[PDB]
Formats: structure tokens, C-alpha cells, sequence
RNA sequence: AGGCGUCGAAGCCCGGCCUCCGGGUCGGGUGGAGCCGUCCAUGAGACACCGCCCACUCCCCGCUGUGUGGCUAACCCCCGAAAGGGGGGACAGCGGUAGGUGGGCAGUUUGGCUGGGGCGGCACGCCUCCGAAAAGGUAUCGGAGGCGCCCUAAGGUCGGCUCAGGCGGGUCAGGAAUCCGCCGUAGAGUGCAAGGGCAAAAGCCGGCCUGACUGGACCCGUAACAGAGGCGGGUCCAGCCCCGAAAGGGUGGCCUAGCGAACCCCUGUGCCUCCCCGGUGGGGGCCAGGGAUGACAGAAAAGCUACCCUGGGGAUAACAGAGUCGUCUCGGGCGAGAGCCCAUAUCGACCCCGAGGCUUGCUACCUCGCUGUCGGCUCUUCCCAUCCUGGCCCUGCAGCAGGGGCCAAGGGUGGGGGUGUUCACCCAUUAAAGGGGAACGUGAGCUGGGUUUAGACCGUCGUGAGACAGGUCGGAUGCUA
RNA sequence: CACAGGUCCCAGCUAGCCCGAAAGGGUUUGUACUGGGGCCGACGCCUGCCCAGUGCCGGUAUGUGAAGCCCGGGUACAACCGGGUGAAGCACCGGUAAACGGCGGGGGUAACUAUAACCCUCUUAAGGUAGCGAAAUUCCUUGUCGGUUAAAUGCCGACCU
RNA sequence: CAGUUCGCUCCCGUGACCCCGGGCUAGGGGUGAAAGGCCAAUCGAGGCCGGAGAUAGCUGGUUCCCGCCGAAUCAUCCCGCAGGAUGGCCUCCCCGGAGGUAGGCGGUGGGGUAGAGCACUGAUUGGAGGUGCAGGGGGCGAAAGCCCCCGGCCUCCUGUCAAACUCCGAACCCACCGCCGCCGUAGAUGGGGGGAGUAGGGUGGCGGUGUAAGCCGUCCACCGAGAGGGGAACAACCCAG
RNA sequence: GGUUGCACCGUCCGUCUUGAAACACGGGGCAGGGAGUUCGCGGCCGUGGCGAGGUUAAGGGGGUUAAGCCCCGUAGCCGC
RNA sequence: GGGGGACCCUGAGUACCGUCGGUUGGAUAUCCGGCGGGAAGCUGGGAGGCAUCGGCUCCCAACCCUAAAUACGUCCCGAG
């Protein structure tokens, strides 16, 4: 599925339509310091077994996109809509 | 499941426990202190065979007074005189420190470390090889076919354990073996871990053959080491 | 673009040296005044000079760890009441901490539907047609198929055009290349299954564009009537926009599938907040998008039991009973044909209509707080669709015998070999050595050989515990009516 | 079931194997002709091929690999992020089958008709050798032939599918 | 006689033999010539007491009378299928005040079943006519071709079809409006609250499935939860509540 | 009122179950015992007090043979 | 009994930091214990719910004792 590099959308900030970059969100690891981590590490310590579920290849086929929407003038970023299912996504500057 | 034979022996229940009241006492050399820088001389009054030894004992009187019990070598001589120091001569039944004895010679009885009171070759027919004296150890070939170094100072006997070649004559009965290993308390008859059941043993199970293959890790756990334990190679070559 | 030089330079001699022995650096010595470039070539300029450097390398000092060798003084082992002596030795042992291995030892899981259960399959999440009974709804391991995608165009809008197939005519050119005329209600096409809808289009070819957007309402469906987390759809208000002359259309794909809670985490975007106040780092909170649970309204999860135990179930299997007769056994209708001619002496195709409950099967109606199985022995009784014994009819019935059929159930229908066998096969006799019902008659009558526990062996399958409607040896039968 | 006999494995002593929370202890008043651990199972003749799979043993140059330590960033200090060092274990290489277990298939085969027997070649490590065979192992099965009986789902001998 | 005995028969009887007294090994432990055997009539984990009145969706039981109304076994969800929750159906109390509709007549709309039919989609016997049609095979001819048939495709006639066909199409069912009838101010339609039970249904008519029995839905009539009079007795059939 | 005769009728009791006289389970007789209890929280209804207020808790005093009886007790809780 | 001082004293493997186990509502912010580190000490030190800096407030650990209001009933009066 080909995409456009760039379109022209409206912009939440700039209360007009202005020309947005396309961007796809890198996923990035747990963070240690959040308090879910924190507790997880705590409970995690001493005797006793595993005390949280542990899926085991339990992926779907395609995930959906999750892609950001950067206005080139303001230069905020910001979601257009809910995301779908392809396959193949590629960037085309068109 | 349930324990295995090797596992009830460590608890030292009178199943599994030695006999030693039977026997004749502990056969060790006379204190260091009496031996080193000081020569004695001792006369052989008896003869005798212990119940549990391997090998005949013999009672010897020393000219200091003491009563001591040896292993016997082969040749030994009721009311034969024996010698024990640094200075005795070189003949069968004579203990002598391990730097004194002459290359290629047959020793027993041989102290682990000088004045511990014997620990190496003392079964029947058995000897070992004096190969090289150094200033700092003394190489000797025991049994096995191995080359150990003893400190000079160690103290061994020369000639060889009496009883030799029992081995020659086949036991024969169930009923000899069940005397043999009777006069000792080992454990006989044996079982077949393959013919145990399953909770008895790693191999049991209604079909008689192990399920895994038979040599098993040094790193196993007590219960699971049977069989060929850390074995190199297994079968004929 | 000038720099070096008694602030001692060119041109030869060898000495040590590193090194692509390219070629360069340098101590000593006769030496006593000269040597490069701006000039040009090189993509990038000076071995003119002043500086930070990167690429290998060694050396002096300081610290830091790793490996090896050695020492004894901690510590460990032996002798000895002790004294003390000997051996090992900063290892080992011990304490703390970090990873691996670990059925040696434990707690657990190993789902459900199911014409019993298991194997099989998913009827376990969705969409179309029929079932479905002309409003709505309606089930089965009912029938026929599809989905777990793809598309920056296959999305929005505006303009223009009309398809499949056929006929006649044309250079290569034929069945099919590329054309010209006519007929042509869609017999084409739609991104994809099916259904429906679409012809001056929703199809085909082009122009511009991103409404496949932001802040929110009400309503229908999943889920009729009649409750719903999540999800999908419809009608609108506002913002900023796309197309068009304008009306008018645009909140993805012509409508119906292509997907998913809590907790936690990632990202965007602005705000609130963190224990007496204030700042900084960091944390928490509200809103939006995303990572998945297919057992799809969302536990993270392998088997044996024949040593088994418990609570139940005739809501549910094996024997027997009951319903049915597909199958089984036994009759009938028609008559092609075979029988020297002759359909019916005898056989009787292809078709069709029945009887019994004596084989097997199907159902699951009674019986799982207990109705003891196959076979044999003993004993009693009944049906005729009769094997012999009594009496008859037809005959392709000379006699002796045969083939078909009718009435007839008073009597008989026996003895042995292998096999647990019923049965079947075989032997010698006989008039014949008929088939069945009675809880597959009969274990409060017997026997216990087979079957179906607990022991054991072989073959095969399984890593294993084990399993086998596969063989094989052994394996209890209660009674005072 | 055991048994005498066979053979394999660990261990030179503060060992090997084992009980325990520890202290200490069993084998041990022991010392390889010994102690401990498996399998077969008198006696006679013999025990063939295979190390790819699982397991065990040795090496481990190289990759990965926890904490600790070091370096840079970050924090007026930490939390936190990136890199270096990196043991055991796995990856990797070799031995090991009286360790667990395996020892098929075709292309074919010709000469006489079947037979195909010697015999050559490929999938993966090898393609079942000496022996025994309708067997406590054989489905078809009461296999076939011979003996035993008048009659044989039995028994004995043989064949090999 | 005995919670393992008695008789006959049988086996060992100088050895791995039989027995006695004093000792040690204690429950995931002991002991075991290996049978999951034995460990005080108990052993695939002993006995005693305590946790403990353990838990179970599984089985059984639950005690006085009369009076009034009176069900359900069917939809969604659950490791759900012998169990539960939300609904539907029952009962009791209260607010509200002017309507409501089980039956019928007429009208305005919707439908695609039974039946029928070939106008589409797919099947279907033969005959006639037209088409060289990549058919195909033969006669004919060195070769290019014609002439025969058979086949394919269209029109017609003839003889037959469809749960996943329809050019047509009822009975009949549903929504709404007017009216008759009935109910309702002694308070309906409707709204709020309290308490439930019900999640195995059966017979009978119809539809899909099956050789049939049967299985699975649908209709709400009867038994369940129903007396009396009959069918000889009979759940379900007739009269009757 | 006890027993008995005649005519007609009538296949016990409890229980699971669609279905019980059942060849389905519990049923020799009699007497006695025997199974919706208590607390905490919450939703409702029947009645009574007060009312933009309501109500005390622990505890204190008086009196009493007595734990009965009288008064105080606003912390606290709910509502506005 | 009161005023002044510029001199002296005021609890160490302790407080505290890192990590591991248990425990707790204690949640980066409960308490106890093990291991490895570890001060100031009056010109001093500690607490104020993640850490650090400044202000403010409140305190002086690492030594010891303490009646009455309370828990119980083998037992004794009294009551239902
Ligand atoms: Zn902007």
C-alpha cells in the first residue's frame, strides 16, 4: 500500500489546512522508572511463582498504522483518526 | 518417589553399617615420633586371619614394649624379627622411610603424609614400584598403574600383601556368596533397577529397559546418579 | 609565498636505525654560503614556517585489573592429654550476592460441542443464498459457498463516452493482431464470495483534490418482541477545506465480512497534580492513536492409570428388554430368456409388492443407593417356514430312484476327532441324523475352558510413565426358604 | 525375583557415591585382588554395521552470555541511558554403542518361463551379518507339505511369504 | 472351630535351614532375593489427635390449618453445557388520571409461500429449417482445395423439470386509520418498588432431516400443575374445566 | 358407636423424573430428639417521634436489693 | 536562689547509604534481619510520605525504670 509523503490536512493548532509531513511512531521500550515497572520489579523479588500472565506468540497477522501527522509550519504533530491494516505500507513522495 | 539403596546407606542404619566389632583392630604403623631418628626391632608372635581384611594380619611385640598389629607380607615368619626405623635393613617385612628404599622395589603399606599410619596398597596381593628418589618427593607406581608422589618421609613396608590370588578360585554357590558378603555386611543379594518399579528407581517401569540413556551427568543431583556415572566411553573397545 | 642559514647552508664517506630495501630520518667527519616555491600540473599544496590532529609502535613515572611462579604469617588437614611436630596454603572451607544446569523434590494445568465417550471436524468470531412456513422470529455434526485482505487509488468531486456477443467488409492478417458499418436491456463490468443496485452510470477514459480531517449531538443493528460492555451503521450542528458555472456532492471503498475488554506499556497534545512553603530532576492524572487475547464477551498450561479412590448419572455406552426392519430369513406379481418345438417339468434375468422378528445395525424409551457373562452338562415346555416317519398333486414321473408342491407337529432327529467354542469341517452308522422361541430358557442347579481386574513374557507403537476389539501362563463362584 | 559367571562406568583418600538445616556422619578398625554405581545372567559356540538423532566425556580458537567493575552522557547528588571487560552454560569441533536406540527404499536386474542368486547406483549414518522362523513373536491363518487318528482349529519335522 | 480354619494329596527337610531372648532402622520415611510387597486384622504413602462444623455446581432431608391469584424449561453472555447472570412469563404494594384493543367490518400499504409457468439461470426426448463453425472423420484431389456425413451453435414444433429459477401468484399474516363489540373513573393502557420460581419438558398438527423408529424447530391446543363422565384398562383422544 | 353383609367405585406413602402401582430409590412397629440461626453492611416496605434539621456513641451524675428508672453527654454520622 | 562566660561534657561498626530475604495499607514514601561500606560528635546532630538545594517549624537517637485506667477466670459472692 502506497501512501503520500506529505498532504494537505487540517491542522488542530493553525485552525487551517496546512501542508502535514506522514511519520510512523517507533515503538520504544518499557520505561523502569514508570510506576507499573516499579511495582512489577517489586513483586517480581523474593519467593514464589511467575505472577503475571505470559503470552507466547500471540501476534496478530498485520497491526494496524500508527501514524502522526507533523505541520510544516507550526510544527506539531497530531493523530487523523484511527488507523488500518496493511499489509505493506510505503512512502511515496506524490 | 521412593530412595534408592545408594541414598539409605549414607543414613548409617545397622543395614548398611560395618561390622567392626568383629575384626581385629586397626592395622597403622607405631607413632612417628617413636620411628623417626630411632630403629626398632619387633618379633612376630602370631599369625592370624581377619574376619574382614582382605589380606592376613600378624602381631608384633617391639623391644619398647608396645604390642602392635600389621599386614602381614607374603614370607612372613612366626617368631621372625622385623625392624622399624630409618636405619633397618632392607628386607621383607622391614618398614622404612621412602627415601631409603632402592629404586624399583615392591612396597606396601604406604602413609598418605609422614605419620598418618598408612593408607595405600594394603589389600592381598597387591604391591607397589618404587621408580625414582628425589630430594622432594619420590615417585611410586601403585596398583592402579599410577604414578604418585609420596613425601620422602613417608614410612612403607617392603615386600607384598599375603592372600594373593583368591580371585583364581570361583565362589561357586549363592550360599558362598551369601557367607562372603555376610562375614562384611554388604549389601546381597542386589536388585535390577530396570525390574524396580518406576517409583523405585530412574530405569523402572513395567517394560524392563531403561527409558533414557544410561550415563548420566556429574552434575546430577544424589538419587539420579546410577549407571554409568561421568563415563568417557561405554562398551567394548 | 616567503622561509632557513657564523641564530653556520649546498655536494660526496661511511656508522646505528625504522621501513611499501618506496623512499625518508639521524651521530661523526673534508666542507665554508648556499637550498625549495609563488611560477605550473594534482579533485584537494608545499617535504616554506608556525599549530590541533587521526593510523601502528616503544620507552620513563603513577594507578588499575588478569594469568603464571615462589613464600609463610591467616586458614585447613594429620600425630599427640597438652606441649608441640608434620603436610597443604592465601587455594580450600565459610558468609553474601549474580547466571546456568536441575522430575532429585513440589504446587499446578492438560478447555468445550459431540445422536455415549475417544479419533475426526469446528456447527467455538464473521458475510451471502436456500432451510424459513409471501410481516418479524425460528434449530440440528442441516444444505451451497466465502472472510482474518487489498486499494493515494480500487477514495471525493466535475466533464465526456457506452459494454459482452453476433453479422457483413477489409494488405501482410488466418480461429484469434488493427480497423469500418449495423444489430445489441446489459446476455459486459464493479478489487475480491454470494445476493441486490447501477447504461446521457455507481461501468470506461480524463482534470483537480485529500471529507480516509477536527470539536460534538440524536438514532437503528449485533441483541425483533425484551435487558448490554465493545463494535459497526444512519441523520445532523460547528470549524478548516476539495470538486463544480451552479444547484448539488464529500465524516473512505455502490449496501451487506476483512476483527477484540480490564491492567500494563509506547506515542501525540495541551492542562491539573506530588503530604509545611519555593526551585530543579523524576513520578502521578485527564484526552486522542497503537501493541491481543482465533477457546475470537478476552486463565499463562503435556500425558498414563489394568494399583486406582470419591460424589453422581439409566440426563449417557457394552449384554439383555422395548420401537424399526436398512440388512437378515422366507414368500408373492410380470415374464425376457434357457429348456430338440414348449415361459411356467425345472431355472427364471431387468423391475415391483409383502411376511417374521430366528443375523447384524439404528434409536436411547425402563433398568448404573448393583437384574452376575459366552460355552458345556441337567431338566421342562412351545411354533411350523417339516429332515425322517403317515397321506397326496404335477413332472423333461418306464422300474429303482430324483426335481417342484400340498395336508400333517403324534414320535424321532443319535455317537465321535481337532478347537473354550455356538457355528462350520471331517469319520463310521442311520429312515433322518430340521431350523428356532422360552430374560440370546435354565449359575438362591452345576462346571469355569473362553471373556473382563490385580502377577508375568513376547511382537508392535510411544523419549517416558504406558498402551494394544494381538498372542501367551496363572488367577475366588456366599444361602438356616 | 535372586544366584555363581560375563562385561561396563567413577574413584589414589581431604578420593568416588550418599544422609543432613548445620554441626558432623555412612561406605571406614576400609585403601584398586578395594569401595561405590548399571546391564546381562550356569555351561558350549559366538556377539556383525551405524556417532546423523538423544545422552555422556574432552577441547573451546570464535559468537552470545548475569552481576560486579571501568568509561562517556544525565542528575547541584541518584534514579536512568550507551559502550568496554566478561565466568559457567549454549553455539562450534572431536571421541564414545556389552550408552538410549536404528539397521528401509527404489533404478534395476538379464540369462531358462517364473527364479534372479552372485552383481552396479542414489535419497539419510547403515541398510539385518552368523544364527533362529506360522514361533509365549505370524494379521490373512485352521498358511503349505509330511507323520500321528477312521476322522486332527491339536502336537512333532520341514518350507520362508 | 476360624474377620484365612480343617481333611486328603503335595513340596523342602545339613542348609541361602527352622525357632527363641536382648537390641537398632519410623511415614514421602523405614525395609524390600523387586510382588507396590511388608511396616500391629489398616499401605500407590500407617495410626492418633488438631486445622475442621474443610469444600462440591453432586446425592438425600426440611415438621400446623384454611383463604386469594398463579408460572416456566426460551433469547443473549460465561473453561458455559447436571451450574450461574440479564431478560421474558407469576405474585404483593403504591403513584397516574382518559384511555386501551384479544375478536370483527371497510379502507390505505408490505409480502413472494402453496399453486402455476418457461419470460432470465440452470436441466431435458425426438423431428424440421439455417449456419463452415479452430468442430472432427471420410470420398476427392499433390494438394491448394472442394463433395459427403457426424458434431457444435441459433429459430420452430414435439415431450418433460427446479430448496439454493420466476413473466405471473393466492389462501393468509403484519402495520396504520374509521367504526361495531369488549374492558376502564368500583381506576384500564401505562410508571415505580419488594419477593420469586423457571435454563431436562411430553403428546398432538406443520416444516427440514432420517429406511423407519428417532433427532431438530415451529403452532399453545391438552398432561406437566387438572377433578368428574366415556374410549376395557390408557397422560396426551371425546364431553368437561 | 363396634363388627360385619350387599351394590358400585378405588392399582399404598415420600422422592428425582416428560412420565410411578412400577421389575426405579427411601419405607418391621412404637415412644422421644431432629433441620432459615447470630452478627456486620446495604436495598426496600408497615408504623411512630421530631423536622431544615435528626440522632446519639464511649462515658458522667442521681436513685435503687438490683444491670431496672431519671437527667446530662454534639465527639461523631446522615441531610441542607 | 539568682545573673555572666570566651573553658569542658552530652551514648559508634551507631545513625546513615547500596543490595538481598521476610513483613506491612505503607504505595520510588512501613518495620525487622543478613552481606558489603560507614560519619559528625555542640563552631554539633535528627524529622517534616520519590531524590536533592534553600527557608521555616518541631526535636536531641544509638542506656535504664515506672502505679491507675485493660486482658483472663482455674476459683469466690450475686443474678437469670
Ligand atoms: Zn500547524
Amino acid at each position: 500500500m502506497k501512501y503520500p509523503k506529505q498532504i494537505r490536512t487540517y491542522c488542530p493548532f493553525c485552525k487551517k489546512h496546512t501542508i502535514h509531513k506522514v511519520e510512523r511512531v517507533k515503538k520504544r521500550p518499557r520505561s523502569e522508572l514508570s510506576a507499573g515497572q516499579r511495582r512489577f520489579r517489586r513483586i517480581l523479588k523474593g519467593y514464589g511463582g511467575f505472577p503475571r500472565p505470559k503470552p507466547e506468540g500471540r501476534e496478530k497477522p498485520v497491526k494496524k498504522l500508527d501514524l502522526r501527522f507533523r505541520c510544516t509550519e507550526c510544527g506539531k504533530a497530531h493523530t487523523r483518526g484511527r488507523g488500518f491494516r496493511v499489509k505493506k505500507f510505503e512512502l511515496v513522495e506524490g | 518417589g521412593k530412595s534408592l539403596i545408594q541414598q539409605r546407606r549414607g543414613k548409617g542404619s545397622p543395614t548398611f553399617k560395618s561390622p567392626s566389632h568383629r575384626f581385629r583392630g586397626a592395622v597403622k604403623y607405631i607413632p612417628l615420633n617413636y620411628t623417626q631418628e630411632k630403629t626398632l626391632r619387633g618379633v612376630v608372635e602370631e599369625i592370624m586371619h581377619d574376619p574382614g581384611r582382605t589380606a592376613p594380619v600378624a602381631r608384633v611385640k617391639f623391644e619398647n614394649g608396645i604390642e602392635k598389629l600389621i599386614i602381614a607380607p607374603e614370607g612372613l615368619l612366626v617368631g621372625q624379627e622385623i625392624y622399624i626405623g630409618p636405619d633397618a635393613p632392607i628386607a621383607v617385612g622391614n618398614t622404612l622411610p621412602l627415601a631409603k628404599i632402592p629404586e624399583g622395589t615392591y612396597v606396601y603399606n604406604i602413609e598418605g603424609i609422614p605419620g598418618d599410619g598408612g593408607k595405600y596398597v594394603r589389600a592381598g596381593g597387591t604391591y607397589a614400584l618404587v621408580v625414582s628418589r628425589e630430594p622432594d618427593k619420590v615417585i611410586v607406581q601403585l596398583p592402579s598403574g599410577e604414578l604418585k608422589a609420596f613425601n620422602p618421609m613417608c614410612r612403607a613396608t617392603i615386600g607384598v600383601v599375603a592372600g594373593g590370588g583368591r580371585l583364581e578360585k570361583p565362589l561357586v554357590k549363592a550360599g558362598k556368596a551369601y557367607y562372603k558378603y555376610k562375614a562384611r555386611n554388604k549389601f546381597w543379594p542386589t536388585p535390577r533397577g530396570v525390574k524396580m518399579n518406576a517409583v523405585n528407581h530412574p530405569f523402572g517401569g513395567k517394560e524392563h529397559h531403561p527409558g533414557k540413556p544410561t550415563t548420566t551427568s556429574r552434575r546430577a543431583p544424589p538419587g539420579r546418579k546410577v549407571g554409568h556415572i561421568a563415563a568417557r566411553r561405554t562398551g567394548r573397545r
